[PDB]
RNA sequence: UAGAAAGCGACGCGGCUUUUUGAUUCUUCGAUGUCGGCUCUUCCUAGCAUGGCCAUGCAGCCGUGGCGAAGUGUUGGAUUGUUCACCCACUAACAGGGAACGUGAGCUGGGUUUAGACCGUCGUGAGACAGGUUAGUUUUAUCCUACUGUCCAAACAGUUGAAGGGAGUGUGGAUUAGUACGAAAGGAAACCCACACGUGACCUCUGGUGCAGCGGGUGUGCGGAAGUGCAACUGCCAUGCUACGUCUCCUCAAGCAUAGCUGGAAGCCUCUAAGCUAGAAAUGAGUCCUGACUCUGGAAGACGGCCGGGAAGACGACCCGUAGUUAA
RNA sequence: CCUCGUCAUUUAAAUGGUGACGCGCAUGAAUGGAAUGACGAGAUUCCCACUGUCCCUACAUGUAGACUAGCGAACCCAUUU
RNA sequence: GAGCCUCUAGUGGAUGUUUUACACAUGUAAGGGAAUUCGGCAAAAUGGAUGCGUAACUUCGGGAGAAGUAUUGGUUCAAUUG
RNA sequence: CCUUGUUGCUGUGAAGGCUGGCGAAAGCCAGCUGGAGGCGGCAAGCCGUAUUGAUCUGCAAAUCAUUGGCGUAAGCAGGGUA
């Protein structure tokens, strides 16, 4: 029989099966299209999740068809993250080639020296080496064996991709002492001078700024919190059963009906929740700064860094340069995520409209934080 | 920036934190957090809650007008 | 749209602030016009999903029952504006307010309103939408 | 209102369906748990709303009859054990059904249908009554298979993409405009902005919670005070977790119904017999999740345990550190 | 029985409750008839107070449960699923 | 000779691990207040003593603690049970 | 049927009695004394309404928790006898 009203179902089966991510860095998969007509440029980064505030900006934003005369201007208070981009070092690059079968790589190349932090992540534990790992690879340089490489690449290639590692050094908070290393694609002009400009940059450092600036739209892609085993209730939504049943509420009651005689793939159970691979569209870029230079805004004078009063929870104090987008961000404080300029242009109002910020808070996240300096709490209290 | 100065308590108050209560008397007044409301509501005089700051500048152990 | 015994001709755009008032709510009633007490039986523009008791913030219409008030009014279906709210609301400009008693005021189809005088305070957001609520209103928050 | 055929369609005639109730007794009486509701998933179309079109007794507004289409929706209550019925309120709309009359080792136990008892009618009586009334025990998974996650098959670092899944839906306001259209009364048609329901995340703010921490009192113990047990009560509140909080959600290609272009059959004609153009919330891809077989690289040592932690966790597994901005 | 009888009151809305009416399928006088008080873990309807019953669920405590040492069964079974 | 706390006299073992989900005994909750369900089932609310004030009906005994309201700790005094 | 055991704390305040007032009488009204009842709230006990709670390879071939009914009496019980 048919069931007696209707409802909508709980939770969406595009994230089905619903398993647990299996390490907890991110490759870029996808990358936009490739123009000829453009300079050389790099499409992505690697940064690390500092933490949370809040901002106020003036807006001007209202319906092109709304009869009011006067340009009003309004105060908006919304909700930032903080991400942490210390330059990203190149080491190598890589080669692709198009079949019937996809991308295969052809070969990879790598800079004559190589850092510590970047052999690191070569080996497992890292207390317990001889450290002869890339030892001989020098000798290819007087061979001649890279300048026959690299005509092999400029010969025969469809996409070519660089490798970077990050500064893990830098940032003593993660008690790391191994690199991340990420391969990133080059998009503009020709085989031939994706190459060059690869070649003359092995071994130097890339700024953020190179990459990104104010008011951009931006993939963010990261790996969640994880919640362990939950049940129903919770990993999809269902309702809770009536209050005097026997053998427990928080429960799907009915699992199927008599035909077909097996359990469909489309039915609630428990099992693992969070910790999966998660890609957030569009978010935009309010501010991009350093964490030790002092800003302002035309409307408070005073000059302070992005620092709150005792630093971020679990972190302490930014050091290096900072990106600040709009709202939420996947993973707790310290994980990594790779940061993508956007696969499409937005048409949306929303995104596409100017910001003016006013004031940006600096109060202590622990407990209620009542001062944004500690020259005002010296003021507040005696001496 | 300021929201404005607690009612009870007589602390200044960050922007973005803190209520407006309006009773029905039409006052609106302002409040530092849920614990100086609730004070309020009970009868205690605040001029016996000694972190305050209206208890400090009516005992004279701050300067005030 | 305007749809069975009392239909309402004068549309409004709504407010996202949070509801606090919902079916079998009683409130009183603000105004000079004679009802004391309003039941609340249902609220316009809500489409609805199972299981849940349909609910209103400020500035949205109810339908309600008096309760309480003179006998040429009492036990009929009427009209009212939600004016103020017991639940926390927040402004996009990141302002929180809460009033001491919820309250609501009588109109007409046309979206006239039934008394002259409203006793207490108002919230702001409402007088942009609702007018004639400005004139007569006892303070503006 | 003329007029068979806009819409209807007497008197007769041919079919389809299994969702109603019959008809029959093939399977089960060393037992297949029997009505309704709650919860949750999927399917059908004979299409109620939402999208594209054709006819009209289509001026406009509101409608009525038909065509391709099953993607997304179809609610809150009062009396009643009800399925059913009938009213009130909202709505874009509140269509109709199937899955052992879906679903009791998932629940509930109001109805029916053991043993107590009352009433009416029938019986000389014991007793009867698809007549009415009240009280009346809901057992067991630790096996196999399915389903949901977890490890291994697969050294370490960087990747590839076969195949499987799939997601956004609708309402309102403003403007066009008191315009076209109509004797008048009335009265339409993008882009932009606000919201609801659904989906995925997040704690800066605001609610909630009080395990760590600080305070207060009642009865009675340790000679008094101070420090405190037991019975338990009570005000505030870090970190964390959470919603009553905050952020989130479009673009191509091939083409349905239709309306057209060129054009014969058939010197004329004609959307079709070849060929071409515009075409839907539908279909197939991309952006989104899972990740088969592969591919590129370094080096005579590599890797696992043991020891200590967490941002990770049922156990494994994952992320990390071990003579250092290491721990206490 | 017909039957969710008709009229009034209680609700926004009454197959319910109370008040009336009566050719009552098939009421009725110790097979006992009718109207009250005090008293029922008896059956039924409404109002005030009160609330996680519900909207719509969230957080926390103790004891089991998962993993580990010592000890150690049963129902059921043509079995290749 | 209630519950709670102490004196005399008497008493105790399947080991380690901070330990997900679902349970079983319990706490607390914004705004709303029976909308839940056959049905307020379960829970919450009320609670001792002192005073003021107490309706219909009744077999005149009762109803009756009707209902409805106010007070209550420590200290230092008067006055002698108020 | 014969012989025995087992009533603690509290509320209400019948019959009878003493004073004072009112009345021509008969007998009416106050305050106090007295302590009746298959009479109220509880304790020890005896019982078995609800949660259709726990348990259902049980602690147990009828048990446990909270919640309930009576408890100055057609109440509960040992032994001997029919
Ligand atoms: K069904
Ligand atoms: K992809
Ligand atoms: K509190
Ligand atoms: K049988
Ligand atoms: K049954
Ligand atoms: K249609
Ligand atoms: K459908
Ligand atoms: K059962
Ligand atoms: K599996
Ligand atoms: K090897
Ligand atoms: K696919
Ligand atoms: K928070
Ligand atoms: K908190
Ligand atoms: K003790
Ligand atoms: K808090
Ligand atoms: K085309
Ligand atoms: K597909
Ligand atoms: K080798
Ligand atoms: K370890
Ligand atoms: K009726
Ligand atoms: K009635
Ligand atoms: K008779
Ligand atoms: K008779
Ligand atoms: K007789
Ligand atoms: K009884
Ligand atoms: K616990
Ligand atoms: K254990
Ligand atoms: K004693
Ligand atoms: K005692
Ligand atoms: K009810
Ligand atoms: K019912
Ligand atoms: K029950
Ligand atoms: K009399
Ligand atoms: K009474
Ligand atoms: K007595
Ligand atoms: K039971
Ligand atoms: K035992
Ligand atoms: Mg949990
Ligand atoms: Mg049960
Ligand atoms: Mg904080
Ligand atoms: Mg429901
Ligand atoms: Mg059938
Ligand atoms: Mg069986
Ligand atoms: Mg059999
Ligand atoms: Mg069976
Ligand atoms: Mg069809
Ligand atoms: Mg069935
Ligand atoms: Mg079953
Ligand atoms: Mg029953
Ligand atoms: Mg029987
Ligand atoms: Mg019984
Ligand atoms: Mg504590
Ligand atoms: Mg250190
Ligand atoms: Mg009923
Ligand atoms: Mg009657
Ligand atoms: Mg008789
Ligand atoms: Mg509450
Ligand atoms: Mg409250
Ligand atoms: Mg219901
Ligand atoms: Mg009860
Ligand atoms: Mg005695
Ligand atoms: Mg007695
Ligand atoms: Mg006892
Ligand atoms: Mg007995
Ligand atoms: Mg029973």
């Amino acid at each position: 029989s048919c069931r007696n009203y209707s409802a909508p179902r709980h939770g969406s089966l595009a994230y089905c099966p619903k398993k647990r991510a299996k390490t907890t860095k991110p490759a870029i998969k996808s990358f936009p299209k490739d123009d000829a007509s453009k300079p050389v440029h790099l499409t992505g980064y690697l940064a690390y999740k500092v933490g949370m505030t809040h901002v106020v900006r003036l807006s001007t934003r209202r319906s092109k068809t709304e009869r009011v005369l006067k340009e009003t201007q309004k105060e908006v208070l919304d909700a930032v993250t903080i991400l942490e981009v210390p330059a990203m070092r190149i080491f190598g690059m890589v080669g692709y080639k198009s079949t019937v079968n996809g991308l295969k790589a052809i070969k990879t190349v790598y800079a004559e020296h190589l850092d510590e932090q970047v052999l690191a992540r070569l080996r497992k534990r890292n207390s317990r080496s001889s450290k002869l790992m890339f030892k001989l690879y020098p000798q290819k340089y007087e061979n001649g064996d890279i300048k026959r490489d690299y005509e092999l690449l400029k010969r025969e290639s469809d996409v070519v991709r660089v490798l970077a590692h990050t500064q893990v050094s830098k940032i003593p908070s993660l008690n790391l002492k191994k690199a991340h290393i990420l391969e990133i694609q080059l998009n503009g002009g020709t085989i031939e001078e994706k190459i060059e400009w690869a070649i003359e940059r092995l071994e130097k450092e890339i700024p953020v700024s190179e990459v990104f600036s104010q008011q951009d739209l931006i993939d963010v892609i990261g790996v969640t919190k994880g919640k362990g085993k939950e049940g129903t209730t919770k990993r999809f939504g269902t309702t809770i059963l009536q209050h005097k049943s026997r053998k427990g509420k928080r429960k799907v009651a009915c699992i199927g009906a008599w035909h077909p005689a097996n359990v469909r793939r489309t039915v609630a159970r428990a099992g693992q929740l969070g910790f999966h691979r998660r890609t957030a569209q569009n978010k935009k870029i309010y501010m991009m700064g350093n964490g030790k230079t002092p800003f302002s805004t035309e409307y408070d004078l005073t000059s302070k860094t992005i620092n709150p009063m005792g630093g971020f929870l679990r972190y302490g104090n930014v050091k290096s340069d900072f990106i600040m987008v709009k709202g939420g961000i996947q993973g707790p404080s310290k994980r990594v995520l790779a940061l993508r300029k956007a696969f499409a242009p937005s048409n949306l109002g929303k995104d596409n409209e100017e910001i003016v910020l006013k004031f940006v808070d600096a109060s202590s996240k622990k407990g209620y934080g009542r001062f944004q300096t500690t020259e005002e709490k010296k003021a507040y209290f005696g001496i | 920036f300021y929201e404005g100065t607690c009612v009870y308590s007589g602390y200044p108050v960050p922007r973005g934190k803190g209520t407006y209560f309006v009773s029905l008397d039409d006052k609106s007044s302002l409040f530092f957090s849920s614990k100086y409301k609730n004070f309020s509501d009970k009868k205690i005089k605040a001029k016996r809650v000694k972190q305050t700051l209206m208890s400090k500048q009516f005992c004279g152990k701050v300067e005030s007008v | 749209p305007g749809k069975g015994k009392q239909p309402l001709d004068a549309i409004k755009n709504r407010y996202g602030f949070t509801r606090g008032i919902q079916v079998g709510t009683v409130l009183a009633c603000a105004d000079n016009s004679g009802a004391k007490m309003l039941k609340t039986i249902g609220v316009k523009g809500v489409s609805g999903r199972l299981n849940r008791l349909p609910a209103a913030g400020p500035g949205d219409v109810i339908v309600a029952s008096v309760v309480k008030g003179r006998s040429d009014m009492r036990k009929k279906i009427v009209l009212a504006v939600i004016i103020r709210q017991k639940q926390m609301i927040r402004r996009k400009d990141g302002v929180r307010l809460q009033f001491e008693e919820s309250a609501a005021v009588i109109i007409s189809n046309k979206g006239d309103l039934k008394g002259t005088q409203i006793s207490g305070p108002v919230l702001r957001e409402v007088c942009d939408i609702w007018p004639k609520i400005s004139s007569q209103a006892g303070s503006i928050y």
